[PDB]
């Protein structure tokens, strides 16, 4: 079965860094 | 030069074939984990975030966070240009940079781009990975593999894999420097000791066809640069036949329907001439001219989707290329058994599935000419009979089109040969 899943990604800017939750097929 | 999409993909209402049609695409299988509108971090014409606004083959609008007006929108190719998921700047240690135009636009670029990632799509991590993983071919250079023989399709050639193009290989013949385009999963080609099993007439160096001849069963003579059967693609097992591979289904001088090997355009009424082993069978196109040698006689599987049974062309409005010394608008079936007093291969021999293979009548695509393989031109699907399709060339006549599976090898989406690196033939100038 195909479904949906919460992935935490990061992201980079100047100068710091934070997180963001988002969907991925699996 | 090769012909681009992008003044076409431009266009509203231009219809395309979705990647997912395509079993034998590189990246088929993952296309379901990619739909319209995800968020994906793109090259910086650094990267920065965009969004998917159609999707039409590998071809993909793209427009960037910022960007609300449908004028600095872009055409990428999906699966060439730098495009990742979300995130993956970050382990690359590499900073999301705000295109020029809208550097200035939004205060807290934080909450803005939270703003537009909370609970928004991307595509897997591990997404690009089994994109390159399935471009690579099963074949490798300087492989070795039985291969109709195209100046002679009653036997098979020896030949060797001496280019690959993404999955299609060049097969150079063992005594010429002839040779012919094909791709790995079309059925003219076949593993070492295929001829000799199944009973096909077979052209090879005599210490090759000593080999084979050599062989007893499951130990017969292998060497490093041979082709074996792990490499190609079926349409059956052999679970399905007996150990012998002795058919019973067909029988000799049975008529059918089948597509012309030799002209696309043309299916016609067919002839079995000879029944191999394991469902294989040599038949012979009735429109062919004469011919006392055999070597007119092309060898179609029993669950080949290119045999139809008799009136397939009357039933589904097809117009059926008549036999040698009859002409189209006086012939029928009812007629035809009548004078060569032959029964017509019955309707259970044939075993049509039609899958959900989502072609419809007027999609763009990618075909290559059958009769000349270096090629792939643009093209566009003109009728859907059942799983049967019609591939018509953009700017050609309704000659030079082609009756082809929706499961063939030989049709590609639209940007294939942006993907592989392919030439892509356009319409006449």
């Amino acid at each position: 079965s195909r479904r949906w899943e919460q992935k935490l990604v990061h992201i980079k800017t100047m100068e710091g860094e934070f997180s963001v939750t988002m969907w991925a097929s699996g | 030069h090769s012909y681009d999409w992008l003044p076409r993909l431009s266009k509203e209402n231009f219809n395309a074939a979705p990647v997912t049609c395509f079993p034998h695409a590189p990246g088929c299988e993952v296309w379901d984990n990619l739909g319209v509108g995800m968020k994906v971090e793109v090259e910086n014409t650094s990267f920065w975030v965009a969004t998917i606004l159609e999707i039409k083959g590998y071809k993909a609008l793209m427009s960037y966070e910022g960007f609300d007006t449908d004028s600095h929108d872009f055409w990428v190719n999906l699966c060439n240009a730098e495009v990742h998921s979300v995130g993956w700047c970050a382990t690359r240690g590499k900073p999301l940079i705000p295109p020029r135009t809208i550097e200035h636009k939004y205060k807290d670029w934080k909450d803005f781009l939270v703003g537009r990632l909370s609970g928004a799509r991307t595509l897997p991590s591990n997404f690009y990975n089994k994109i390159n993983d399935s471009l690579q071919s099963r074949f490798r250079l300087g492989l070795n593999l039985e291969c109709v023989d195209k100046d002679r399709i009653s036997q098979v050639r020896l030949a060797t894999v001496t280019k690959i193009v993404g999955k299609r290989l060049f097969l150079r013949y063992f005594d010429s420097d002839d040779g012919f385009w094909c791709h790995e999963d079309s059925p003219i080609i076949h593993p070492v000791g295929w001829a000799t099993t199944v009973g096909h007439n077979l052209a090879a160096p005599q210490d090759y066809l000593e080999r084979m001849l050599a062989g007893r069963e499951a130990m017969i003579e292998v060497h490093e640069d041979d082709a074996t059967i792990e490499l190609f693609k079926m349409n059956f097992t052999f679970d399905e036949y007996y150990s012998d591979g002795k058919t019973n289904s067909f029988v000799e001088g049975m008529k059918l329907e089948a597509v012309d090997p030799l002209n696309l355009s043309s299916i016609c009424p067919a002839t079995v001439m000879a029944v191999l082993k394991f469902g294989y069978m040599m038949i012979r196109i009735d429109s062919y001219q004469p011919d006392a040698s055999g070597s007119d006689w092309f060898c179609y599987h029993e669950k080949s989707p290119c045999i139809f049974p008799a009136g397939f062309c009357s039933v589904n409005n097809i117009s059926v290329t008549p036999p040698n010394g009859y002409d189209s608008r006086t012939f029928t079936w009812e007629g035809y058994l009548r004078d060569t007093g032959a029964v017509a291969a019955g309707q259970h021999l044939f075993h049509r599935i039609i899958p959900d293979h989502g072609f419809e009548v007027g999609m763009s695509l990618e075909c290559a000419d059958l009769m000349d393989p270096r090629l792939v031109c643009v093209a566009t699907v003109a009728r859907v009979v059942g799983r049967l399709l019609k591939v018509h060339f953009d700017g050609w006549t309704d000659e030079y089109d082609q009756w082809l599976d929706c499961e063939s090898a030989d049709i590609y989406p639209v940007g294939w040969c942006v993907l592989v690196n392919h030439k892509l033939e356009g319409p006449p100038r």
